[PDB]
């Protein structure tokens, strides 16, 4: 029941000579006290595994004897703070040393004791009425925006003995009570939840809403789904901070948990800049996001085990606020970072290399953690409901698409949004290839699309099929000269270009082009493809019955016409009226309409 | 703190090459340092690395030669390695375990501080803002350095990469004379070099270069001859990274830290992998090295509340110009930017040979600007690094296509190529040039084009210089 | 050109050693200075050997000291020859303090056999039963520990502070 | 003849700058030895003895 460390192949001890308990423990050793965990058991023996430095630990030094595995605590006043792995309030670190390098063994639990909150009970069940686990019992206004339920935790249940009245109380204080049979226990506003294993819902319900992108392009084109499960690859100076900003601010999700592996402070910084400066005017006004968000994250000096459960402790929080009855969306940023931590952690055991150093079971660990996730129904009484996505950003060596984790992921996921360097060099944003990207939650949205526009699929499918021709075409354009071809196959080339130049496209540096509703995009679409349309027919009719109307003729007659289409996107839906626009798009349609029937 | 009398064993239960095995030892402790008298009287140091209820073993720095299983003594520090760090040690030069070599006396103790140091906060890093001039045109005219942005070089063998660095120190600098001269007179710039896996010629060399420049007072040296224990070659970082981090957060400085040779670091920690007992991992090398340089590197940049900073510039070696090696895998992983050299450049005699084709960096976004610099650097880079690559292109069509079908602006370019590597790549042994003069150089090369072909120069900036 | 750069560089490089033998030499005079205040509290402890009656109860801790730490059935302890009679009482003294603290029997003996040589200030050393293991806690050996343990706070005492520490942390 | 000149001045000038220095910390060192002196000595006169505090029964 004491010290017998040993020495170290890495930065990883061992030790023995300890009472029997159950394994996966984190005990810690010696007086500064190191987390390290229980693997394997001999007899009285017991191997464990710091993940701090173990210089300095003598022989001998007390083992303590906790009672539980890797675990994380959950509650109130998570949101607006920023956790580790272990889950360490950092910042609060900071403040109670007023010191810079991370002490050692740093007992402060992820919630303080010394921070009232106002409660508020269900304040319809009465003593002795029944309850069992996941039925809400209470509700807590952290803040102005998100108010975070209270329920009693899984396998729980009986007859309660003492409600408390509402008042201002910190998590020391008990608040629930009841009496099982033959036992009774006690309930405060804090539970503690094993990491490795999943939180139990009623069942799972099918993804069937689009998860809402502020920019029109991404959404229009290549649709993600609430609950889903996605891939893009990412690498310096192609951007991620593009995609999670707009996440941040332009979307319909209630919650961003946003998890890193080495990384800098300038994320962290910008992004705590980012909250009070892209903000939602929800209720007319502007607020920091950080009170809706939580920042986990680790940098490459963090110990390898650290590095590895950083993934699980943000998933674990990312369903417990999805058990509130919300949309939350987790940026799982790196997974290359997470494969290199799995590697570094198998090479201490001794594991066999399957693939480039991986473990056997990487793809096993790679299907159970996208296995967490999807619109589920939550077990309670008012019958909560909610979602959680995860957005796994890729990270190929130097863009080689044939790593093992890659070709995994591309196996799992649905969604993918192939990102490139050369359009950015090429002064275009965003970057998307509109190639090598795919989407393959169409048919669950046919239904929303059915139920609300009744357009967007038919001209979404056209407007694929004309930007694949266009690029079978460029080639032929180019061994021609790009000055001569048919009249049928130039309109095509043109409102190819057209798509491009006014659809495909969007400024994030100005006020009125970071946000374009779907409604718009759609009603821009059916604008453009309309007139391309009534185009290709005028042109295909008179080539054969009398004056071929040529592209030079068209162009020339309707200059004017492409330049409103051009100026279709200076809208700004943010200071001009719904109606208005709709009103504008369908006389512009109507002035069209008039002129190619002048035409012919 | 200790107040209890060493303690000395006769005990060798056995030895195995490095390793050092003995028993009936009373509560050892691990990384526990060592010293070990043999039959001659001679001391040799060591560390405690595997210990296990009586038994411990110590690795000798020395290498185990002529120990008696009997005459034999084995004192026990009772603590791990400390550096007695202070600021007054600049200027002298440190052998691997920092016991003096410039005959100077032992270091006169400030403070004693763990050789492992310590992790930083991640709450408390500020973002790097402004950059340092390092006296070397190639790099600061197209790529910056800011302060605490790790900008590896890659090299081979043979070619003078330990030269750019000794330039480099030599020339290295602040650009502080940009508000006011007069002001610039307040300098709190350091240096601290780390040769290491260094031949007799290239230490011998930097020795001298760095004396005769007469700027040590601003220079700490550690030095690492080859035949030196292997097991000191893994120390010496340490020490001078500790020195580092004393003389920036607790001193307030600007510090540029400059090792050398990771490939022979590399080499040093799979020797001390393969003494461990533990099977290697991919390409021979331990699994941990990840943490391994993360450890290493991760330890400069900027805390907030405090005037001072690191800048780290690692050099390393590339094993037959393999850029999918895994040291270089590894250090581009861990590193921001990458700066190469071309075997060809210096082939053909120009020096420094830096290649600018394949040169990268992120944060030169934001450490160059208004104010602390002038308007005029992103431009002119982007300009540089585009009319070159058009020149290297059209200068390949010239070598087949003919010199009659050659037009005025690609003689134009050609023009341009040559100038550009034989004035701007090529700077010289000791020729320092600022920021400004480096300039003023790429305004003159780029005068030979009209404004029309220089159009990622915005015009307002064009009417600064272009009407000359 | 040529000569008069290899002038200026020259003169440059005359500037340079001349200014790091300067520095050296400051160092090296500081050192002596160390060197001498060392000698200076060898010779004090030399002079405070003589009071015996405190030089009694020092032996005491020693000798407790020494039984602390071996922590085995078996001792011998070995002192110089002209102070055996006060190491019999010390360790006389001691043996109930052993007895009671760790609560063990253990057998200690004098070595009467061997003597340190004369040359030692004054100390004490104690082995286990086979002489394979050994402990000294001798006086100049504690000196020596102490001095380099505490090196740093005697300069920051006597040679001022340091203008550029602003955080002692 | 100017260099030689100039060499024989800065000579002339780190000479006196190193005997100002030297003078300097000897009449700042003479000051307060003793105490410091007699600080040491207070400690090592100190033993305290005590059992290593990781054994037990």
């Amino acid at each position: 029941t004491f010290g017998y460390v040993h020495g170290v192949s890495g930065p990883v001890v061992t030790a023995c000579d300890m009472a029997g308990a159950a394994m996966y423990e984190l005990v810690r050793v010696g007086h500064s006290e190191l987390v390290g965990e229980i693997i394997r058991l001999e007899g009285d023996m017991a191997t464990i595994q710091v993940y701090e430095e173990t210089s300095g630990v003598s022989v001998g030094d007390p083992v303590l004897r906790t009672g539980k595995p890797l675990s994380v605590e959950l509650g109130p006043g998570i949101m607006g703070a920023i956790f580790d792995g272990i889950q360490r309030p950092l910042s609060d670190i900071s403040s109670q040393t007023q010191s810079i390098y991370i002490p050692r063994g740093v007992n402060v639990s992820a919630l303080s004791r010394d921070i009232k909150w106002e409660f508020i009970p269900s304040k319809n069940l009465r003593v002795g009425s029944h309850i069992t686990g996941g039925d809400i019992y209470g509700i807590v206004n952290e803040n102005s925006l998100i108010k975070h339920k209270i329920m009693l935790p899984p396998r729980n249940r009986g007859s309660v003995t003492y409600i408390a009245p509402p008042g201002n109380y910190d998590a020391s204080d008990v608040v629930l009570e009841l009496e099982f049979e033959g036992v009774k226990e006690k309930f405060s506003m804090v539970q503690v939840w094993p990491v490795r294993q999943v939180r139990p819902v009623t069942e799972k319900l099918p993804a069937n809403h689009p998860l809402l992108t502020g920019q029109r392009v991404l959404d229009a084109l290549f649709p993600c789904v609430q609950g889903g499960t996605t891939a893009i690859p990412g690498a310096f100076g192609c951007g991620k901070t593009v995609i999670s900003q707009s996440l941040s601010k332009y979307s319909n999700s209630d919650v961003i948990i946003y998890v890193g592996c080495g990384e800098r402070g300038n994320e962290m910084s910008e992004v705590l800049r980012d909250f009070p400066e892209l903000t939602m005017e929800v209720d007319g006004k502007v607020e920091s996001i950080m009170k809706r968000t939580a920042l986990v994250a680790n940098t490459s000096n963090m110990p390898v085990a650290a590095r590895e459960a950083s993934i699980y402790t943000g998933i674990t929080l990312s369903e417990y606020f999805r058990d509130m009855g919300y949309h939350v969306s987790m940026m799982a940023d790196s997974t290359s970072r997470w494969a290199e931590a799995l590697r570094e952690i198998s090479g201490r055991l001794a594991e066999m290399p399957a693939d480039s150093g991986y473990p056997a079971y990487l793809g096993a660990r790679l299907a159970s953690f996208y296995e967490r996730a999807g619109r589920v129904k939550c077990l309670g009484n008012p019958e909560r409901e909610g979602s959680v996505s995860i957005v796994g950003a890729v990270s190929p060596p130097g863009g080689d698409f044939s790593d093992p984790v890659t070709s995994a992921t591309l196996g799992i996921v649905q969604v993918f949004w192939g990102l490139d360097k050369k359009l950015a060099q090429r002064k275009h944003f965003p970057s998307v290839n509109w190639l090598i990207s795919y989407s393959k939650y169409m048919r669950a949205l046919d239904e929303y699309y059915d139920k609300h526009f009744t357009e967007f699929v038919p001209l979404r499918t056209k407007a694929k099929e004309i930007l694949q021709e266009e690029e079978d075409l460029a080639e032929i354009v180019q061994l021609v000269g790009k000055a001569s071809l048919a009249e049928t196959d130039k309109i095509t080339l043109e409102v190819a270009k057209l798509i491009k130049d006014d659809f495909l496209q969007q400024n994030g540096y100005t006020p009125y082009d970071r946000f374009c509703p779907f409604y718009k995009t759609v009603g821009m679409l059916s604008n453009m493809i309309s007139f391309y349309d009534m185009a290709r027919r005028a042109v295909e009719t008179t080539a054969q019955s009398d004056n071929k109307i040529t592209w030079s003729i068209i162009r020339e007659h309707m200059g004017e016409i492409l330049y409103k289409l051009s100026s279709m996107k200076f809208k700004d839906p943010v200071k001009d009226g719904e109606a208005k626009i709709k009103a504008d798009y369908a006389q512009l349609l109507e002035d069209m309409q008039n002129a190619f029937r002048s035409l012919e | 703190y200790l107040s209890q009398p060493r303690l000395t064993y006769k005990t060798v239960s056995g030895v195995n090459g490095p390793l050092v095995i003995l028993d009936h030892v009373k509560f050892p402790r691990y990384a526990e340092i060592v010293h070990l008298t043999l039959p001659d009287g001679t001391k040799r140091s060591g560390q405690v690395l595997e210990v296990s209820g009586s038994k411990a073993v110590v690795q000798v720095f020395e290498g185990t030669s002529g120990i008696d299983a009997k005459k034999t003594s084995c004192e026990f520090t009772g603590d791990i390695l400390r550096t007695p760090v202070s600021e007054d040690m600049l200027g002298r030069v440190f052998n691997g375990s920092g016991k003096p070599i410039d005959r100077g006396p032992v270091v006169l103790a400030e403070d004693f501080l763990d050789i492992m140091g310590q992790p930083i906060n991640p709450q408390c890093r500020i973002y790097p803002e402004e950059m340092i001039q390092t006296g070397i045109s190639a790099i600061d005219g197209m790529n910056s350095i800011a302060r605490g942005q790790k900008i590896p070089i890659f090299s081979a063998a043979g070619l003078p990469h330990n030269e750019i660095a000794a330039q480099i120190c030599r020339q290295a600098g602040l650009v502080k004379k940009s508000k006011d001269v007069v002001d610039y007179s307040e300098e709190n710039f350091a240096i601290v070099f780390a040769a290491m896996g260094v031949n007799m010629e290239t230490a011998r060399f930097f020795k001298s270069d760095f004396e005769e420049n007469g700027s040590m007072d601003n220079v700490c040296l550690f030095l690492n001859l080859a035949n030196d224990p292997t097991i000191e070659r893994i120390i010496t970082p340490r020490l001078a990274l500790t020195t580092a981090e004393f003389l920036a957060y607790q001193c307030e400085k600007h510090v540029l830290v400059i090792l050398t040779d990771m490939s022979s670091y590399a080499e040093a920690l799979r020797e001390v992998s393969a003494a461990r007992e533990e099977v290697p991992g991919r390409r021979g090398f331990p699994g941990y090295m990840y943490t391994d340089l993360a450890t290493i590197y991760e330890r400069a940049g900027r805390v907030e509340g405090r005037n001072g900073s690191i800048t780290q510039i690692p050099i390393l070696t590339m094993p037959n110009d393999d850029i999918t090696h895994p040291i270089p895998d590894l250090t581009g992983y861990i590193t921001e930017g990458q700066i190469y050299v071309d075997r060809q450049l210096h082939n053909r005699q120009i020096y420094p040979p830096i290649n600018v084709l394949p040169s990268l960096s992120r944060l030169m976004k934001s450490a160059i600007g208004e104010g602390m610099t002038r308007k005029d650097h992103a431009d002119v880079s982007n300009q540089l690094y585009a009319c070159y690559a058009i020149g290297k292109d059209v200068q390949a069509m010239k070598a087949v296509v003919g010199e009659e079908a050659l037009t005025s602006d690609d003689l134009l370019y050609l023009e341009f190529l040559q100038k550009f590597e034989k004035n701007f790549i090529t700077q010289g042994p000791y020729e320092n040039r600022t920021v400004y003069e480096t300039l003023d150089i790429g305004w003159q090369l780029l005068r030979i084009f009209p404004k029309e072909m220089l159009k990622r120069i915005p015009q307002s900036t064009l009417s600064e210089f272009y009407p000359r | 050109e040529k000569k008069e750069k290899q002038i200026e560089q020259q003169k440059k490089i005359q500037m340079s050693n001349l200014m790091n033998q300067a520095r050296l030499k400051v160092l090296r005079a500081r050192d002596d200075l160390i060197t001498d205040l060392l000698n200076e509290a060898k010779q004090r402890l030399s002079k405070v050997v003589k009071d015996t009656t405190r030089y009694q109860v020092l032996l005491d801790g020693l000798v407790l000291q020494g039984l602390y730490q071996l922590l085995e059935p078996r001792m011998i302890v070995r002192c110089r020859k002209q102070d055996f009679p006060l190491v019999k009482a010390a360790v006389q003294k001691a043996i109930p303090m052993y007895k009671i603290a760790t609560k063990k029997d253990v057998d200690v003996q004098i070595d009467q056999e061997a003597y340190l040589p004369e040359e030692i200030a004054g100390g004490v050393e104690i082995y286990n039963g086979d002489r394979k293991i050994k402990v000294s806690n001798t006086l100049e050996s504690r000196l020596d520990l102490i001095a380099q343990q505490m090196m740093p706070e005697v300069r920051g005492a006597l040679f001022g502070a340091n203008a550029n520490r602003k955080f002692l942390d | 003849q100017a260099a030689m000149g100039s060499q024989g001045n800065l000579s002339a000038e780190v000479e006196q700058a190193t005997r100002r220095q030297v003078q300097g910390m000897q009449s700042s060192q003479q000051r307060n030895r003793e105490r410091v002196l007699a600080q040491l000595l207070g400690m090592v006169c100190e033993v305290r003895p005590q059992v290593h505090p990781n054994y037990r029964v």
